[PDB]
């Protein structure tokens, strides 16, 4: 049989969720990724790392792709990423690419993801995926976005933020160097400088990758011949992109 | 889920109906009297906290049909679950049978609900205990039940439960007679508020009071009318 | 197996009593305040914020406040996840109704759904609670302005003046002092502002950290408008009461 | 409470310890194999060992057909080798069926992976204590090979091996690849990166192979097929012969 | 704790439950395989428990399909169960695919089934040891399957309290008889080393069941070694121990 | 000013160059203060290989 | 309502009409029956409207969430296989007339799939119910080893001819080819077959020609304001 339906996260005697509380001790012994908010566009930049370094980096992904608009990001937990990026696909498509024939709003998108979390909160044989995850998006209605859900299954907007272990130190030097006007050029320079600050490995292309929700790019439509219709304002950076910005900081 | 919340005890009970009884000894006190025509529920409410919507609020007495009213004392949040299966068994009893319930057939049923909680797995009792008054239908015999988590049922002549019950118990021994209730609906109504001013005390706004004649009607008395046969009952004293 | 490790949170303790409730009141004191005060003319909602950073946004942030229909708004107060459910299923009881009768649902009946809904989950299946509880303010023509809170247990009862969250026995104080039965709804603005700033658990009591919102009888025709607040209109009228 | 890590969850460093018991756990068998990517091929050498003379000695095996196009090559205990041996062979069928071309190597790594994942976020479901290697040759990726591990992580390689011993194999690999400068050696057939191979391995393990103690899987192009311990024998001549 | 289930891991690569289901086999009898040319030769020393008994009267040899004999030892009920879970199996197989199962295949799904059994909370590993093989027309094939899951290929294989009389006598066969023997000339082998192996067990008495499935000698059927063949090789085993 | 804009590994340049001048000013009681406070800024471990050879 | 697919070596043409007709009336003067699947997989559908367009939304989700955990780029048959098991469990109570044209690793295609969950292959496929009359275009014209400029006049003149010899035909012919190695190619209105005649009187009425029972206001542009 089985009879694993009772709940598995339960209150604390002192308060709080002892459950969540250890994973999110967990997102801060991962890996490092931040995320700026542009005016005009979004960027998220992580860290890629593999056991041996005979192993690829081309064939893993630490920045997926959910939408033509919205990617995500990481940190914690590489198998427990994998699985949540495809069901975050899977609900995107079935409730409203099918009930309005398009993709979702970013908003929309961060609170659909949440309830998944929620329920691994909830109930038996569940226990919190152990991830923290940005959502950057752009919608046309409320323009370029930045989220972050937590352990949790909250969501928060914020301006710029940091998630990982070299997190504390990194919102820190995020706060003098956000400002008010910032354009997608100039933030691209930031975050490399962030993360270079958080990151004492061989800093190239290929160990860092970058990707922009910057704007719309007609060339990743696939089919021409439609004006009505833009590509993806997603914009994947491969290596050699990175490699002019390495010598321009 | 299917495991046991009701673990049989060495000792002749389960451990979860003896926990359900305090539970219910917790809980503000209800008084039941019956007169020779009318039921009165007295019940204690707790008022003493401060800007306090008291409109909109459901009184600790409900109608579960239009001459059966359940008082309850216990977990107040468990109760209406309760108040939501009586109302439907009651529409129930007119769908297949014909006519309105009887006291006795609601307040079985009403045992039998609270019973199945304790006997199933995957459930735990109820720690309410009710008070169940009325007429039936065609009647006019004041017929005043009590039913309690144990799953059992009781007639009484006049019961009392909830907190400190066994000072209101006594007095009842002793102020109400098995052999004659008071007459009058008013004499019935003030030997229930001279009962609740034992425990519950600290002025005449606490109480409510509400009172069933046959034929179907539920009236309950608002405070001014308390506020009155108290006074009475306070000069006499 | 699998029954050794069954937690059995869902039985009574010797008091009779439910740990796992009590638990989850002990942990919304850990969460802002949210604070309802009816005015005759209307009903102010006033939420502090349980987080705040120079570095978040907190201006598309409706993370306290929410719709559940154009007449009855909540003010949330506790874990943000558990809470996120109960309120798309709000909106699915909301539309349901209005589905069957074509009307819209008075504020009786909703509160006394969601409240059936916590009391399940405490009652049986070997679950943990959702710990929230709901400030609803509501108009319906039946009963009119209606404030009510509900708690992880699942009751409720109506108040006249109420504070959830973190120190309540604080803010009750202060409410009954300073509260009067009938008030416009600006008096209101001002003492939702005043005590807010009474018990704010920063000494600073700011715009950017105030969810505020109202409905207001200044929607001509017997209607209500129902008005989230922006950000830098929260700013004036806490001039205005000359807090800041 | 005294369970912490009788199922699967975290513990007060932020861990699952549960799943890190998996991986002390695919070292039992103490079979060590390399792979190592050709140009135009993928070859993969294990170690075989018989503990009696009273068994049969084909039928011991590590190295299991899963698609006519992947090899799968199990490191860790032989009866969750099977139940893994199983599964693939169900999402090969699947993939076939339901989309129309023979399944990629690549989309069994993931499928395979996230199966992984299930099984340590069930709260009574015990992880696979078997390290896969994935050998393939594809047309669209080119000769790859794919590592998952009872965590359901994974990431491609160049070369890679497995085995408790592997930290040797692993000298011997980045050694190599320092020297050639590229990812993959320039041999246009087979027979070559068989004899490769197993020059690293006499030179890793520190003992030299016998046609009775080795066990060889080959990915060409298009067919998956296992050599005999005749043509192995074959093999071994000619690395004395260079 | 940790030492007490299936579900559970621990950081020796020990899972002590399925260990300790080796521990049941071990209190079992003696039972044997010889693997001839010609098929598979079981035979199983059956205790008299008392002088009450009705002899010759339980059969510890049960049939699967018509070809596949199997014998077990550990406990005599649990065991009961896997051999109705194989004859299910085949019969399954029989109609989906309108063929006598083969071994190799016979081989899968005992395999999965035992497996399956250390993965839930709510079910025991269960703890016996089955030999079991036949003829199929890819020829004859034996396998013994251990509590754990874990199998292989055999040219001969024991299991029960005497494995230990019986292993050393079964190197002595290979090496009697390296290029096999005669399914009718090993009746008197399995005679012989059942009778051996009754000196671990000789606080009481016995009595011997040989069944056979051979090409040669009953057309590739699983039968009983019965009448004046049986009693030949009862006396021929009887003289050498005395 | 730049101490309390303490985060740039790019002040280990200027602790090196105040080290020099009193180096020729020759007096080493202080250039070894300076020395110190050179060490203290590049022990952060994301200061280039090129200023650490310095 | 007709539909050609012209496969030549060099990539791909598939063409069809933008007359859609519910029986004798004109349901629509321009309607787009060329679906994408995919980007790289257009296809076009004849029979029932309200069945070809909602099972291109179908199948068009399940390729973008399929190739998502591939992370390969689609194949064709992929398309063909997703429709195929569709169909085929309603047992042919959806009635879909598709020619499923696309490029992909594996080089330019044409497949067809009739309303039963029959399919069929062919280097020039015609279907639908216009496809009596393009199909005797295309057999004297063409030839193996066109280019893309061959191929775009023969299906184009198949479409033309198609409006002149059927009934349920007509308006606008849209084309699409897709190249290999390239981004596809909606060529829309290539061929325009006749401007609509200019009428003789203008028939612009007068202004309070009408009469008004009565009337009133309401702005549901807003819900009343402070």
């Amino acid at each position: 049989t089985d009879r694993y339906s009772f709940s598995l996260t339960t209150f604390s005697p002192s308060g709080k969720l002892g459950q969540i509380d250890y994973a999110l001790t967990a997102v801060k012994q991962g890996v490092t990724s931040l995320g700026i908010k542009a005016t005009n566009g979004v960027v998220i930049a992580t860290e890629k790392k593999s056991s041996s370094p005979l192993a690829m980096s081309e064939t893993l992904s630490k920045v997926s792709l959910l939408t033509p608009d919205i990617g995500a990001v990481y940190s914690g937990m590489g198998p427990d990423y994998r699985v949540l990026v495809d069901k975050s696909r899977k609900v995107a498509h079935t409730s409203y690419k099918r009930i309005y024939g398009e993709y979702p709003p970013t908003k929309l998108l961060v609170s659909e993801v949440a309830k998944i979390m929620q329920e691994a909160t909830q109930s038996g044989g569940v226990r919190p995926f152990g991830v923290s995850l940005l959502i950057a998006g752009h919608d046309e209605f409320n323009g370029f976005s930045l989220y972050q859900v937590d352990p949790s299954g909250s969501y928060f907007p914020w301006k710029a933020t940091a998630i990982g272990k070299g997190s504390v130190a990194a919102k820190t030097f995020l706060e003098k160097r956000w400002n008010d006007e910032l354009e997608l050029e100039d933030a691209i320079h930031i975050a490399l400088l962030t993360l270079k600050e958080s990151v004492e490995g061989e800093f190239n292309g290929d160990t860092i990758e970058l990707a922009i929700i910057g704007d719309e790019n007609p060339d990743l439509l696939g089919y021409t011949g439609i004006p009505t219709d833009k590509g993806p304002r997603f914009r994947k950076l491969t290596s050699q992109e990175i490699n002019d910005r390495l010598e321009a900081l | 889920y299917d495991r046991a919340l009701s673990i049989f005890s060495p000792d002749g009970h389960i451990f979860q109906v003896e926990y359900a009884l305090e539970a219910v000894k917790r809980g503000t006190c209800a008084v039941g009297v019956k007169g020779k025509n009318c039921v009165v529920l007295g019940c204690e409410r707790r008022s003493t906290l401060k800007l306090q919507d008291t409109r909109i609020t459901p009184s600790k007495v409900s109608k579960i049909d239009s001459h059966v009213v359940l008082s309850f004392s216990g977990l107040n949040a468990d109760s209406r679950i309760l108040i939501e299966k009586a109302r439907v068994e009651a529409q129930s009893h007119r769908l297949t049978l014909e006519d309105p319930v009887t006291v006795e057939y609601l307040t079985r049923y009403v045992a039998g609900v609270q019973q199945r909680y304790t006997q199933s797995g995957g459930v735990r009792p109820f720690g309410v205990s009710t008070l169940i008054a009325g007429f039936d239908p065609r009647d006019d015999e004041p017929k005043l039940y009590q039913t309690e988590p144990s799953g059992i049922y009781s007639s009484w002549s006049a019961q009392t439960i909830g907190r400190n019950s066994k000072t209101v118990r006594e007095f009842l021994e002793k102020n109400y007679d098995r052999k004659e209730p008071p007459a009058t609906v008013e004499e019935c109504v003030k030997l229930t508020v001279r009962s609740l001013l034992e425990v519950v005390q600290t002025g005449a706004k606490n109480i409510e009071i509400t009172v069933v004649k046959p034929d179907s009607d539920i009236v309950a008395l608002s405070s001014e009318e308390i506020n009155q046969y108290v006074t009475q009952i306070e000069q006499e004293k | 197996g699998s029954r050794r490790y069954d937690s059995r949170t869902t039985i009574f303790s010797p008091e009779g009593r439910l740990y796992q409730v009590e638990y989850a009141l002990e942990s919304i004191s850990h969460a802002g305040t949210a604070i309802g005060i009816m005015a005759s003319d209307g009903i102010v909602l006033a939420a502090e914020r349980k987080v705040t950073s120079t570095l978040l946004e907190q201006d598309t942030s409706t993370e306290k406040l929410y719709k559940l229909n154009d007449k009855i708004a909540v003010a949330v107060a506790g874990l943000t996840a558990d809470a996120e459910i109960l309120i798309n299923t709000a909106r699915i009881h909301a539309q349901n109704y209005l589905k069957t009768y074509n009307e819209d649902i008075p504020v009786e009946i909703l509160v006394r759904r969601l409240s059936d809904i916590k009391q399940g989950y405490t009652q049986h299946g070997g679950l943990r609670p959702f710990g929230v509880s709901f400030i609803y303010a509501g108009y319906d023509d039946r009963y009119g302005y209606q404030l009510y809170t509900s708690n992880p247990s699942g009751n409720y009862t109506g108040w006249k003046a109420i504070s959830v969250g973190a120190n309540t026995s604080a803010a009750q104080t202060l409410l009954q002092m300073d509260y009067k039965d009938d008030m416009k709804v600006d008096d209101a603005i001002e003492l939702a502002l005043k005590t807010l700033s009474k018990t704010t658990d920063s000494s600073a009591l700011t715009y950017d950290r105030l969810e505020f919102a109202t409905i207001r009888k200044g929607a001509n025709d017997g209607e209500v408008y129902q008005k989230i607040f922006k950000p830098q209109e929260i700013k004036d009228i806490l001039v205005k009461t000359g807090i800041t | 409470a005294g369970y912490d890590r009788h199922i699967t969850i975290f513990s007060p460093e932020g861990r699952l310890y549960q799943v890190e018991y998996a991986f002390k756990a695919t070292n039992q068998t103490n079979i060590n194999s390399l792979a190592v990517r050709g140009k135009d091929c993928t070859v993969v050498i294990s170690q075989k060992k018989v503990p009696d003379k009273l068994l049969d000695p084909t039928t011991v095996s590590y190295i299991f057909c899963i698609s006519r196009t992947i090899g799968m090559v199990v490191n860790g205990p032989i009866p969750d080798a099977r139940n893994a041996a199983l599964r693939a062979k169900a999402e090969a069928a699947e993939f076939r069926y339901k989309y129309g071309y023979d399944m990629p190597c690549d989309v069994l790594a993931k499928r395979m992976a996230n199966l992984s994942q299930i099984y340590t976020q069930r709260a009574y479901m015990r992880p696979l204590g078997v390290i896969l290697t994935f050998v393939s040759v594809d047309e669209e990726l080119g000769p790859s090979i794919y590592k998952t591990d009872p965590a359901g992580y994974y990431v491609g390689y160049k070369a890679t091996a497995t085995g408790p011993k592997q930290q040797e194999i692993t000298t011997n690999l980045e050694n190599h690849f320092k020297k050639s400068k590229i990812d993959h050696i320039n041999e246009e057939s087979w027979e070559k990166v068989v004899e490769f191979a197993i020059t690293h391995m006499i030179d890793a393990l520190g003992t030299e192979f016998s046609k009775n103690d080795l066990e060889v899987g080959v990915a060409t192009k298009d067919k998956f097929f296992t050599l005999s311990a005749e043509n192995i024998e074959e093999r071994l001549v000619a690395i004395a012969e260079q | 704790g940790y030492d007490l289930s299936n579900s559970v891991f621990s950081p020796d690569g020990r899972n002590f439950q399925v260990e300790y289901a080796v521990k049941a086999v071990e209190n079992g009898t003696t039972s044997i395989g010889i693997k001839c040319n010609d098929g598979v030769v079981f035979a199983v020393e059956k205790l008299i428990t008392s002088k009450l008994l009705v002899p010759q009267k339980n059969v510890k040899i049960q049939v699967v399909d018509r070809h596949i004999g199997c014998v077990y030892s550990g406990l005599i009920p649990d065991g009961r169960h896997l051999v109705n879970r194989g004859r299910e199996e085949a019969a399954s197989f029989k109609k989906l695919y309108k063929t006598p199962i083969p071994i190799p295949a016979f081989a899968d799904r005992l395999g999965q089934y035992v497996q399956a059994h250390t993965l839930y909370n709510s079910v025991r590993p269960f703890g016996v040891s089955t030999i079991f093989g036949g003829v199929d027309k890819n020829g004859a094939h034996l396998y013994m399957l251990e509590p754990s899951g874990s199998y292989w290929g055999y040219k001969g294989a024991a299991t029960g309290k005497g494995r230990q009389s019986a292993k050393a006598e079964l190197e002595k066969l290979v090496d009697h008889h390296p290029e096999g023997l005669s399914a009718r000339e090993a009746v008197k082998q399995a005679a012989k080393i059942i009778y051996l192996a009754h000196e671990d067990n000789k606080e009481k008495d016995f009595e011997l069941e040989i069944s056979w499935c051979s090409l040669s000698e009953t057309n590739g059927l699983h039968k009983f070694v019965k009448g004046d063949l049986l009693q030949e090789a009862i006396d021929f085993a009887q003289k050498e121990i005395n | 000013e730049f101490k309390k804009l303490d985060d740039k590994p790019s002040l280990v340049d200027v602790h090196l160059l105040e080290s020099k001048v009193y180096h020729k000013l020759r007096n080493l009681a202080k250039s070894k203060a300076s020395l110190t406070a050179a060490r203290t800024a590049a022990n952060s471990i994301y200061c280039p290989t090129q200023t650490v050879a310095e | 309502t007709t539909i050609v697919g012209v496969k030549f070596n060099n990539g791909v043409v598939i063409a069809a009409d933008t007359r859609s007709t519910q029986g004798p009336i004109v349901a629509d003067k321009n309607c787009a029956k060329l679906h994408r699947i995919s980007p790289k997989i257009w296809c076009a559908g004849a029979g029932t409207a309200a069945d070809t367009e909602a099972v291109t939304q179908l199948i068009g989700s399940n390729i973008e969430l399929h190739s998502l955990y591939t992370s390969r780029e689609p194949r064709v048959v992929s398309a063909l296989q997703m429709l195929k098991q569709h169909l085929f469990k309603y047992q042919g109570h959806i009635g879909a007339y598709l020619i499923v044209a696309g490029v992909d690793p594996t080089g330019s295609h044409l497949f067809s799939i009739h309303a039963h969950g029959s399919t069929d292959v062919g280097y020039y496929l015609s279907l639908g119910s216009g496809s009596l009359a393009a199909m005797a275009v295309l057999e004297s014209h063409w030839k193996q080893d066109l280019t893309k400029e061959e191929a775009i006049k023969l299906a184009s003149d198949a479409i033309q001819a198609g409006i002149w010899n059927d009934l349920g035909s007509g308006s606008n012919v849209d084309v699409c080819v897709m190249e290999i190695g390239k981004d596809a190619e909606y060529l829309r209105n290539y061929l325009t077959p006749n401007v609509r005649e200019e009428k003789q009187k203008s028939y612009k009425f007068p202004r309070g020609t009408t009469a008004v029972l009565k009337e009133s206001i309401v702005n549901i542009c807003d819900i009343q304001e402070e």
